[PDB]
Formats: structure tokens, C-alpha cells, sequence
RNA sequence: UUAAAGGUUUAUACCUUCCCAGGUAACAAACCAACCAAC
């Protein structure tokens, strides 16, 4: 609290009383230059105090103001914070299994139903185009999430049964599209 | 009169190791008031006395929990630690045993009401907390018994019922006993009156209930919270029959609470200066300080690992705008320090570690987005282990 | 937490009086405040008093104790003012620019929008404070929107003809096409749209999108819907390049497009580019000989209104494939043999207002003239593209200014692709007419287009012009000059083939009269656009503004194939008429 | 704190003590002066902080008696809205059925779980499974109660529409399995 | 170095008591708000 008005007071009264000391006038003389001293702190120690109070006190509001504003914008993005922060983490993991089914999924291939971990249950995979088909159907054997699945059914789009051999490079440009996989654990 | 009520069944949301749906109920205002208006001044002297056997009100820090342990351990001859957990304590009491509760908390109006008016009290008491209805689902359904957590007299009954089984479990196993072989003289008299107190008396009898009180509190120590319990017993009396043992206990719960207790739920310690094995979920640890030995809780670490690891709301998963929940979990997890495996005074030294971390976070986030200062020298306290001895160490 | 619209700087103060509530910094909210009568600024909480029971909310004169607001009167001893030192207390007071001049800032944020002033403001001030006017505006006629009466159903006496009863204290909105409404329907405790409807004076006759049995009880409001904020500007800024960028030119394209290739090829040289297509000069075939000749590019179609989206898919079905053309409809009856919500196709064709976040090699824009800067800043927002293509015409209509009632619009203030066009010139020009006849191309283009425009066909001479003032009487929202339609009738009655011909006038109640007494069809001159007949017979029926428009005048004579007859009211553009005279009867 | 009486008392204290101070007479006409003042600046502390301390409680009871107020008109608005819903709900009673039954008990006394057994117009039931709905809800009507029930409506958990036809044995673990099903007293 | 004591008011200085407003520190009590732990 140096750029006040008191600061140049306080300062004026320690010079007169710093004069009076080193030099020995009086015993009421040097008296009226702590008369007039002690005062000048006695408003000097006040306006410096009520201002200091308000420096911290801005700082102790306007600190959970900020508080606030993250608290309130933090909870409206909540939808995409926790997706990226999971594929994230997915992405870390490094499983072999998961990052088939990850680039299957970003590609082309995305399962109709949870995938069943038992060797009996059913599963039904949709491949968009022949290239997918390519990688993942190779003859009656279905590769998916680091397992085997035999193939026994595979339907096109308007539900009309297609057999295994029936699909090649040349001859792939005659079927609807999405196709639906049918295909039972090893 | 007499004042039905509903009390709604809500679903608690909190962290727990066991997938298991544990509910809690609202119970509606008039019997919150009405039962405010007789057991606040029932409960608070409860609540505010120290060197009882109950034990609820009173805090573990600065020394506290050393203290509950010296009271245990008041003149036992042959001193262990024994305790217990009731399989469903809330599910499966009895109702006679709930009434007695309330009775037996009711007896301190022998002055400010009439005989009609406790009886009507004990009537709207268990017709709004013993066997009300429940809405659960935007459905009512009638409970068969069991007790209401919710109300404001859940834990002291509780307490009120660990109390009454402990007392009749020694009771039962005493007046098993062979009585020919028994030694001791005076033993041998207390089993005789005890037979004629219990079967062939019609009133009650001050002297011998007085002197047995007297034998149990020298010979079977208890100290109880709710429905946790914690005893120190005389091995002498127990191997000889004299008082309640893990086999009587058992034996009293499967004939008056219709549930088999296993071992799972039980625990026996022969060495008192290792403390109890379990309390409140809080492990004991007898460890050094100021020239004095004294026994610090530490908790399952594994509970403040999850506890940091995991939260309740989207916005508690920034840390920076929430230090003071990892300084309360700083001073829980600060006993852990003097542990002799390393990794659990290492969670201690993670969190203080982690909380320097969030406060340089928060200051550095906050004098970049608002060109001032105000990080204090106050906050310097807490990552400093200081601030944690003191809060266990007994001055306050 | 935002961003100063006057200087950027990080600032979570917005001013509570204004409607939009714009994000201000310290010094530039404080100026806002101290200069207008704007004394609410909003924070993540509003700086009021926290008074129980008081009513302070000038920020002038509140002060932040505790942890909150107060008045003198309710203020802890500790505290001091929000609004001192030049600036307005708030977060981010460090970083902090200010603004030397807030002069248009105050006065869009205070300002009617009833004066052309306003809206010449609004096209000329800063990118961001053109985002601000546009949002203020759409805003304010949005509200006022709402200021009008509820019309009930009391009467069905037939069937296209009503019986309105109007809600006392609102006043009523004109009765025309500008003002679309929407049925309500009654129900137990909720109400059912029925779709929207247009009104026009029996009675009342309405025009339904959809036909109904409606009885008394339903009523019609005009639907308003929220004023989303703006982000992008009206304009990507320009870059020029040396090649065509993104773009591979077919190395085979046809006689039909070939006028236009060069053009085309400048299309892939610059970042956007603006076309000027006066009437029946080929705009949406310049749009898809564009795509044609890049068969390989990315094209979002987009257009404000159903209409024109709609005639660019009917060019589409001409020389388009079917199966790389999808119609984007909003879950009103338009186009419906494209493939429907389908975004990933190669030609997407949608409206402004239903745009979805997409890349595209090519935006065409049409017909620029309806456009606002609230549109061009959407299809920003929107649409990320290596090329923008803005294909329409300054000398046409543009959006009707509803609040507007002082000045009138020039082009140059019609947008910011507008301004461009009417300052430095269209990018691309249209210069052949294939649509009129040689007297309405060469008055046109010494009309509105500098004489650029130029003529396919010879003159026709069926075009005709007629100096009659006639008598003009006003209707509640509407002008009406009877003698016009008996000077039509004698005309008809002496030229019985002109019975083939469309009239046009900028008048609904003109158009009324002259339907019930001619029997020919009726259009209004801003519903004429987009379209084109053989014959038309146009009756100014005033010499307001709004009918001596030099835009409005262009697009009603631009109407006809082959001959044009005007019963003309003023002096100035009668002389302007390069047709034959003829004399009143 | 200037519309005081004693504002004039400063006003003249110090105007003569600055004007005889500049004036500079002497120290023994200046005592008199200096204690004048000196007795005025404890005229102003006497009854200054007779009032700068009042605003204080009259400004506390302001408020106090405003949350007094509030708090009393929610005590209204919470009185209306339970007889409104005390009113609402008893228009639903169906108030014939109940009043044979009434009538029939020796003092008008007969236990609340018979009310809905005997006088409510409506059931539903929540079934686990299908083997469970074939012991109790099988076929267009059942019994129960000693009364015959008519099935109206059956949904699953998601309150989606069920058809009778659809919940057979094979086709059952295609279907949510709180299933609801409510019928209606038939006379 | 200069009779004594007593006498009055005033001025000065010292000390003491009380009152009064200013500030600092401490203590406690209450209220309010957030958060944690235990059953
Ligand atoms: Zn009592
Ligand atoms: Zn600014
Ligand atoms: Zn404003
Ligand atoms: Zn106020």
C-alpha cells in the first residue's frame, strides 16, 4: 500500500519525528510530532486496511466465480468429454480383438446383436461391399473379434437368401449391398 | 390416537464391494416429528457421554479411538477381542425384540406422561416404522417386520438389540453348563439364583439383577455402535462355560433371529495389543508418538483408491475445482504412514503428492485465464503431514 | 464465457438488456452501459442485487458484497462498485482491449430496424458486428411476429373461405402471402398443429398447403422459432489462385454448357465466386453445367427458400443422375424423387435453414437476392468447401423487410454477396436473355443492368405501355385501382387472344379484384419470381415506392415470353418503357 | 450522516477555531476555542452512534419479517394444494360399491386391504415370466378374488403395446419380462 | 544560599480513574454454504 495520500503523510510525519530525534529540540515540541504522528497512522493504518480486506476479498469472489463457469460448462459437454476419453483409453488398451472389431466397425462391419462369447450362439454381421468380404469371408469361415465363426447363412438387403458361392469380384455388382452374415461360434 | 404413515423406498447411489442394491427409506414428516419431540432429549445425553458401553457420538480423532480401546480394556482378567456381524440385522429382527426396543427407550417417561399415553406412543411407533406400508414403485406393499432405516431411532435400537442378544446369549450359555463340575462357590450360588430369578419369579428382583450386571461388566466387556459390536471376555470363564462364547452366540441368533451366522461374519483376536481386528470398517495399528503408544484407525486402502479413482458427479472428476475432498481423504488415509508394508503409506504420500499437484494445476489455470494472484501461504498446509498428526494426536 | 464482439478478448459479460445479450469485454461493456440506456449486464450469474426483495438491477449502481450483489442500502460495509475505473467488474478484467468508437455497436444493439439506415449499418459495419445486426434483427422480427393477434375460426362458409374473429388488443397482420400461418387445433389440454396456411380477404379466403374439413375452434398464429447465434461470417475471405484448385476438369462436355466453360474454369481459380443471371439467362443451368463439368466434385445445392431448391432438383432429374442426387427435407411438399435425408451421396440439395455440418468441393448458392447475412453465415457455419459459387441477381427482389418502414434497400445493402456484386462487379455475368422479348431485354438493361444485358429474340412487338393513373383505393394492408382493371377489360374486350396472359401486380387486393372481374390467373411480383409466361398484363395500381421499385419493376416485366401490356401509373418508368404506346379508350 | 442537527454544531466549531487559528490571538483566548471543538467532536460520537447502529437492526428486521411474510404465503399456496388433492382424489371413490360394503360392517369399521379387494373397477398384474402368466392371466378372462376379470391392454417394461397372440412359449425371450397387463371387473 | 507554614485560581508537566470513537489480536457463539468419513 504504497500509492496513497497517508503514505506521503506517514512519510512527512517519520521525516519531522526522524529531525526532532536527531536533533534533540524539545520535550513538547517533539511531543506535537507524535501528537500529530501516531494519528497520521491512526488513518493511515485504517484506509490501507478496509482496501487490503476488498484485494483478497475480489480474489475470493472472483475465484469460485471461475469456479462457477467451469462447474456449469464442464456438465454441457459431458457427451463428447466422455466418448473421446473412452476411445481414448480403447485406443490405449491395445487388444487385438478389440482394435478387429474397432477398424471392422470404422470400415465397413458392425454386428445386429452382442457378440455371445458361448461356441453355440448366433451372430449376425453386416458387410456393406466385396472388399470387406474379402478380409473378413474367407470360404464357409468368418473371422470377427479375433474368432472363428462358420458361415451359414448370408441374405442382401431385400431379404433375399444368397448362397456362399454365388459372390466374386465381377459378379458382386448384382446383389443389394448391405449384407447380412449369419454366422454361428466354433 | 394412532397415525398410519407411507415411507417412500428410494435406491442409494454410492460405491460399495458387492453388487448389491441397497436401499433406503424416506419416511414421511409426522413421524419424524413426533418421534423428534420425545427421542431428541432421549438421545442427545446418549449422543454427548463419554465411558459407556455405547459408544455412538463420540469421534475417533485426537486420541479418541485409543480411548474406546483403554475403556474395552477395563480390568479383564484374561483379556480377547471377539466380535461379530449379524448376517441381516435389518431384515430379519424379530418383532418382538423391535418392541422391546422401543420400550426399553420409552421406560425414561416415568414422569411426564400417563400410563394410555406411552402405550399409544409405543402404538404409533410400530404402526409407522414396524409395519407400515411402502411405496416402492407406485405400488404399496405391507411390510412383514423387519426395521425402517430412515426413522430416528434406527442406530440406538440397534444398539438396544446387540445389546439385549449379547446379554441372553451369556445367559443361555451360562445355565448350559453342567453346574456339578463348576468350582467356584460363588459362581455356583449366581447359577442357582439366576435359575430361581428367571423360572420361578414373578417380580423383579433389584439386588440380583445388580450383582449380575456387576459380574458380566467385570467379566465381559462390550463396546457397541449400531449393529457392530466389539468385547473383550475371560478366556478362564469362557473355556469353562461361565460366559458366552462364538459357539452360544451362534446358537442364540439361529433360535430367536431365524438366520445362521457363519464365520465369515465373526472374528476372534488373543492378542489384545494388536486391537480388534475390524470396526466400522477401520483396521487398528499400534504404533509409536510423543514418547506414548497409542492405536490409530487406517482404513482398507483399497476403499480410497476407488474413492479417488472414482466419484459420484461428472463435475468432482476435475480435482482442481474440488481440493478439499482429497484433503479429507488425506487425513483418513494418513494412519496408514506408520503401516510396515510400504504401498499403503505409499497411497498416503500419492495423495499428498497429487494434491500439490491439483493446487499448482488450479493456480496455474487461474493466473493464466485471470492475470492475478491469491495462492495464500495457508494452502502450502496441505501437502504437509503436520496438518495430519495433529488431527489425530489427543489435544481436541 | 465468450468473446468480445468489439474486440475478441475473452469476456463472460453480456449485456442483459440486449436481446441477443453479446458477449462484452470490461471496457467495451462498460462504454455500452455508461452511453445507453442498456444497464443489465448478465454474467454465469445476472449482476443483480441479492436483496430479498428489491428490485436494483443497474450494474451502475451495484456493489459486490460478500460473495454477491447488493444496493446502497443493502450492501455489507465491505465492498466496492462493479462499475469503476472506466470498466464494468467482471472475469477476464486483466485481458482486456476496449474500443475507441462503440458508436454502431450502440446503435444496432439500439436501434427498431424501422429505418434503412439501420440495415445500411448493419451491411457496412465490422464481420462480427454484421453477425451481431443479423442476429438483433431475425431476433426483433421474430418478436414482432408475436405482437399480432390470434385469428380464430368462427365461421365456415365454405370451403376456401373463412370467418376469422381476431383477438382485441394485438393488431392484425396484413393478409398475404408475406405472412404464412399455422392451424391450431383444439384439444383437452394441449393444442395440435394442422399445418400452415396463407390468408388473403374474402370473409377471408385461405390458401392450406394441406386440405382439411376445419371448423370452428382451430386458429392460426404465425409460427416463429428460435434465432440461433452466429458464428461464421457472411463471407469466407477471398484467395485467388493460379490453377484450378480441388476440381478436375471433363476433358468432353457439350454445346449446351460450352458458353459457360470458361466461366466454370474461373469457378476453380478463386475461393468464391459471384454470378449475376438476370431473368431467362440460364442460372441453374450454369449450377449444373457446373457439375457437369466437374463430374467428379462435391456439390451442396442450397437456396432459403423450398422453391428454388426444388427447380435446381428439376434441373438435376434433366442432367443429373438420380442416384448421386438427394433431397435433404426437415422432419411442406417439395421435391420428392431424390433419395430423402441422405448426406454422403456426390449432389446434395437442402435449404439454408436445414443444412447439415458437412464438407463439399462446391456450394452454389441460388439466387443470392432472397439471401440475408444471417443466411450466408449458416451456410458458412454449415458447409465447408473448396469453391462457393453465389448465383443470382442484385436488380431482383430481395427478402421482404417486414420492420422496415423508413428508406428503402438498396441492392448494394441487400447482403454482403450483394454489396460485393453491386461495388465491384458480379465475378460472372450472364449477358444473354433467352426469356424476353427485345423491348423488356433492352429496358431492363438500361434500367438495372448498365446496359449489359443483351436480347436472344427480336423484338415481339406485343409489348405495350399505357399512362393511366386511374383511382386508388386502400384496403386495410392492400391498394386497389379499379379503373386499371376497367382499362384492362376494354383491352381484352379489343384483344380477346390476350385472355391468355397472366396478370401480375404488386398488390394482393389488386390481384383479387382483378381475378373476380378478368378471370385471368394473378400473381404478385415478389410470388412471380422464379417464374415465366407468354403474356402478361401488369397494373402498377400506385406510384408508391413499393411499385416503382426498380428491382420490383425488372422482375414483373421480365415475367413475359412474348408480349407485355402495362397500365402504367408512373411517369418516370412509363418514359423508361421501350414499348408502344397506346392510348386510354 | 450530514442532515444531523449537529452538522451546524462542526460547521461553527470549526469555522471559528480556523478563523482564530489564522487569526493567531493568543493560547489563552485559543483554550477555549480547542475545547469546544473538543467537546463538539464528542457531541457528534454520542449521537452518531446513536444512529449508525440503527440502520443496522431495522435493516435486519426488514428482512426478517419479509421471509416472515414469504413463508406464511407458502403456508396458503401449500393448504390449497392439499385440499385441492384431498378433493381430486376422493371423486374417484366410485361411491356405491363402497357403500354396500360399508353398511354391512356391525359399526361401520371393515380393514383398508378389502377396499380395493372388493370396490376397485381395475387390476394389473406384473408377471415374471410366461410359465407364471399361464397359471394366472392365461386366456381372454381369468378369475381372481372370487371375481372374473376381462384383459384390455398388456405391455412389457418398455410400455409398448403387447398382443395376446404374441406371448407364446417360443416367442417369450423376445419380449421384456415385467409384463403388465391390466383388466377390468366384469358384471 | 535565601524564616516557616497556610491560602486561592489559572498555566504547564506527571500519575490515576471513568467515558467516548479508531485499529490490531485473541476467544466463543450463532447462522449460512460446500465437501468428506462411519453405519
Ligand atoms: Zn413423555
Ligand atoms: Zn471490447
Ligand atoms: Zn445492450
Ligand atoms: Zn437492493
Amino acid at each position: 500500500f504504497s500509492s496513497l495520500p497517508s503514505y506521503a503523510a506517514f512519510a512527512t510525519a517519520q521525516e519531522a519525528y526522524e529531525q526532532a530525534v536527531a536533533n534533540g529540540d524539545s520535550e513538547v515540541v517533539l511531543k506535537k510530532l507524535k501528537k500529530s504522528l501516531n494519528v497520521a497512522k491512526s488513518e493511515f493504518d485504517r484506509d490501507a486496511a478496509m482496501q487490503r480486506k476488498l484485494e483478497k476479498m475480489a480474489d475470493q469472489a472472483m475465484t469460485q466465480m471461475y469456479k462457477q463457469a467451469r462447474s456449469e460448462d464442464k456438465r454441457a459437454k459431458v457427451t463428447s468429454a466422455m466418448q473421446t476419453m473412452l476411445f481414448t483409453m480403447l485406443r490405449k488398451l491395445d487388444n487385438d480383438a478389440l482394435n478387429n472389431i474397432i477398424n471392422n466397425a470404422r470400415d465397413g462391419c458392425v454386428p445386429l446383436n452382442i457378440i455371445p462369447l458361448t461356441t453355440a450362439a448366433k451372430l449376425m454381421v453386416v458387410i456393406p461391399d466385396y472388399n470387406t468380404y474379402k478380409n473378413t469371408c474367407d470360404g464357409t469361415t468368418f473371422t470377427y473379434a479375433s474368432a472363428l465363426w462358420e458361415i451359414q447363412q448370408v441374405v442382401d438387403a431385400d431379404s433375399k437368401i444368397v448362397q456362399l458361392s454365388e459372390i466374386s469380384m465381377d459378379n458382386s455388382p448384382n446383389l443389394a449391398w448391405p449384407l447380412i452374415v449369419t454366422a454361428l461360434r466354433a | 390416537n394412532v397415525i398410519p404413515t407411507i415411507t417412500q423406498m428410494n435406491l442409494k447411489y454410492a460405491i460399495s464391494a458387492k453388487n448389491r442394491a441397497r436401499t433406503v427409506a424416506g419416511v414421511s414428516i409426522c413421524s419424524t416429528m413426533t418421534n423428534r419431540q420425545f427421542h431428541q432429549k432421549l438421545l442427545k445425553s446418549i449422543a454427548a457421554t463419554r465411558g459407556a458401553t455405547v459408544v455412538i457420538g463420540t469421534s475417533k480423532f485426537y486420541g479418541g479411538w485409543h480411548n474406546m480401546l483403554k475403556t474395552v480394556y477395563s480390568d479383564v482378567e484374561n483379556p480377547h477381542l471377539m466380535g461379530w456381524d449379524y448376517p441381516k440385522c435389518d431384515r430379519a429382527m424379530p418383532n418382538m425384540l423391535r418392541i422391546m426396543a422401543s420400550l426399553v427407550l420409552a421406560r425414561k417417561h416415568t414422569t411426564c406422561c400417563s400410563l394410555s399415553h406411552r402405550f399409544y406412543r409405543l402404538a404409533n411407533e410400530c404402526a409407522q416404522v414396524l409395519s407400515e406400508m411402502v411405496m416402492c414403485g407406485g405400488s404399496l406393499y405391507v411390510k412383514p417386520g423387519g426395521t425402517s432405516s430412515g426413522d430416528a431411532t434406527t442406530a440406538y435400537a440397534n444398539s438396544v438389540f446387540n445389546i439385549c442378544q449379547a446379554v441372553t446369549a451369556n445367559v443361555n450359555a451360562l445355565l448350559s453348563t453342567d453346574g456339578n463340575k463348576i468350582a467356584d462357590k460363588y459362581v455356583r450360588n449366581l447359577q442357582h439364583r439366576l435359575y430361581e430369578c428367571l423360572y420361578r419369579n414373578r417380580d423383579v428382583d433389584t439386588d440380583f439383577v445388580n450383582e449380575f450386571y456387576a459380574y458380566l461388566r467385570k467379566h465381559f466387556s462390550m463396546m457397541i455402535l449400531s449393529d457392530d459390536a466389539v468385547v473383550c471376555f475371560n478366556s478362564t470363564y469362557a473355556s469353562q462355560g461361565l460366559v458366552a462364547s462364538i459357539k452360544n452366540f451362534k446358537s442364540v441368533l439361529y433360535y430367536q433371529n431365524n438366520v445362521f451366522m457363519s464365520e465369515a461374519k465373526c472374528w476372534t483376536e488373543t492378542d489384545l495389543t494388536k486391537g480388534p481386528h475390524e470396526f466400522c470398517s477401520q483396521h487398528t495399528m499400534l504404533v509409536k508418538q510423543g514418547d506414548d503408544y497409542v492405536y490409530l484407525p487406517y482404513p482398507d486402502p483399497s476403499r480410497i483408491l476407488g474413492a479417488g479413482c472414482f466419484v459420484d458427479d461428472i463435475v468432482k472428476t476435475d480435482g482442481t475445482l474440488m481440493i478439499e475432498r482429497f484433503v479429507s481423504l488425506a487425513i483418513d488415509a494418513y494412519p496408514l504412514t506408520k503401516h510396515p508394508n510400504q504401498e499403503y503409506a505409499d497411497v498416503f504420500h500419492l495423495y499428498l503428492q497429487y494434491i500439490r499437484k491439483l493446487h499448482d494445476e488450479l493456480t496455474g489455470h487461474m493466473l493464466d485465464m485471470y492475470s492475478v494472484m491469491l495462492t495464500n501461504d495457508n494452502t502450502s498446509r496441505y501437502w504437509e503431514p503436520e496438518f495430519y498428526e495433529a488431527m489425530y494426536t489427543p489435544h481436541t | 464465457v465468450g468473446a468480445c464482439v468489439l474486440c475478441n478478448s475473452q469476456t463472460s459479460l453480456r449485456c442483459g438488456a440486449c436481446i441477443r445479450r453479446p458477449f462484452l469485454c470490461c471496457k467495451c461493456c462498460y462504454d455500452h452501459v455508461i452511453s445507453t440506456s442498456h444497464k443489465l449486464v448478465l454474467s454465469v450469474n445476472p449482476y443483480v442485487c441479492n436483496a430479498p426483495g428489491c428490485d436494483v438491477t443497474d450494474v451502475t449502481q451495484l456493489y459486490l458484497g460478500g460473495m454477491s450483489y447488493y444496493c446502497k442500502s443493502h450492501k455489507p460495509p465491505i465492498s466496492f462498485p462493479l462499475c469503476a475505473n472506466g470498466q464494468v467488474f467482471g472475469l477476464y478484467k486483466n485481458t482486456c482491449v476496449g474500443s475507441d468508437n462503440v458508436t454502431d455497436f450502440n446503435a444496432i444493439a439500439t436501434c427498431d430496424w424501422t429505418n434503412a439506415g439501420d440495415y445500411i449499418l448493419a451491411n457496412t459495419c465490422t464481420e462480427r458486428l454484421k453477425l451481431f445486426a443479423a442476429e438483433t434483427l431475425k431476433a426483433t422480427e421474430e418478436t414482432f411476429k408475436l405482437s399480432y393477434g390470434i385469428a380464430t375460426v368462427r365461421e365456415v362458409l365454405s370451403d376456401r373461405e373463412l370467418h376469422l374473429s381476431w383477438e382485441v388488443g394485438k393488431p392484425r397482420p396484413p393478409l398475404n402471402r408475406n405472412y404464412v400461418f399455422t392451424g391450431y387445433r383444439v384439444t383437452k389440454n394441449s393444442k395440435v398443429q394442422i399445418g400452415e396456411y396463407t390468408f388473403e380477404k374474402g370473409a377471408v379466403v385461405y390458401r392450406g398447403t394441406t386440405t382439411y374439413k376445419l371448423n370452428v375452434g382451430d386458429y392460426f398464429v404465425l409460427t416463429s422459432h428460435t434465432v440461433m447465434p452466429l458464428s461464421a461470417p457472411t463471407l469466407v475471405p477471398q484467395e485467388h489462385y493460379v490453377r484450378i484448385t480441388g476440381l478436375y476438369p471433363t476433358l468432353n462436355i457439350s454445346d449446351e454448357f460450352s458458353s459457360n466453360v470458361a466461366n466454370y474454369q474461373k469457378v476453380g481459380m478463386q475461393k468464391y465466386s459471384t454470378l449475376q443471371g438476370p431473368p431467362g439467362t440460364g442460372k441453374s443451368h450454369f449450377a449444373i453445367g457446373l457439375a457437369l463439368y466437374y463430374p467428379s466434385a462435391r456439390i451442396v445445392y442450397t437456396a432459403c427458400s423450398h422453391a428454388a431448391v426444388d427447380a435446381l432438383c428439376e434441373k438435376a432429374l434433366k442432367y443429373l443422375p438420380i442416384d448421386k442426387c438427394s433431397r435433404i427435407i426437415p422432419a411442406v411438399e417439395c421435391f420428392d424423387k431424390f433419395k430423402v435425408n441422405s448426406t454422403l451421396e456426390q449432389y446434395v440439395f437442402c435449404t439454408v435453414n436445414a443444412l447439415p455440418e458437412t464438407t463439399a468441393d462446391i456450394v452454389v448458392f441460388d439466387e443470392i437476392s432472397m439471401a440475408t447475412n444471417y443466411d450466408l453465415s449458416v451456410v458458412n457455419a454449415r458447409l465447408r468447401a473448396k469453391h462457393y459459387v453465389y448465383i443470382g441477381d442484385p436488380a431482383q427482389l430481395p427478402a421482404p423487410r417486414t420492420l422496415l418502414t423508413k428508406g428503402t434497400l438498396e441492392p448494394e445493402y441487400f447482403n454482403s454477396v450483394c454489396r460485393l456484386m453491386k461495388t465491384i462487379g458480379p465475378d460472372m455475368f450472364l449477358g444473354t436473355c433467352r426469356r424476353c422479348p427485345a423491348e423488356i431485354v433492352d429496358t431492363v438493361s438500361a434500367l438495372v443492368y448498365d446496359n449489359k444485358l443483351k436480347a436472344h429474340k427480336d423484338k415481339s412487338a406485343q409489348c405495350f405501355k399505357m399512362f393511366y393513373k386511374g383511382v386508388i383505393t386502400h384496403d386495410v394492408s392492400s391498394a386497389i385501382n379499379r379503373p386499371q382493371i376497367g382499362v384492362v377489360r376494354e383491352f381484352l374486350t379489343r384483344n380477346p387472344a390476350w385472355r391468355k396472359a397472366v396478370f401480375i401486380s404488386p398488390y394482393n387486393s389488386q390481384n383479387a379484384v382483378a381475378s373476380k372481374i378478368l378471370g385471368l390467373p394473378t400473381q404478385t411480383v415478389d410470388s412471380s419470381q422464379g417464374s415465366e409466361y407468354d403474356y402478361v398484363i401488369f397494373t402498377q395500381t400506385t406510384e408508391t415506392a413499393h411499385s416503382c421499385n426498380v428491382n420490383r419493376f425488372n422482375v414483373a416485366i421480365t415475367r413475359a415470353k412474348v408480349g407485355i401490356l402495362c397500365i402504367m401509373s408512373d411517369r418516370d418508368l412509363y418514359d423508361k418503357l421501350q414499348f408502344t404506346s397506346l392510348e386510354i379508350p
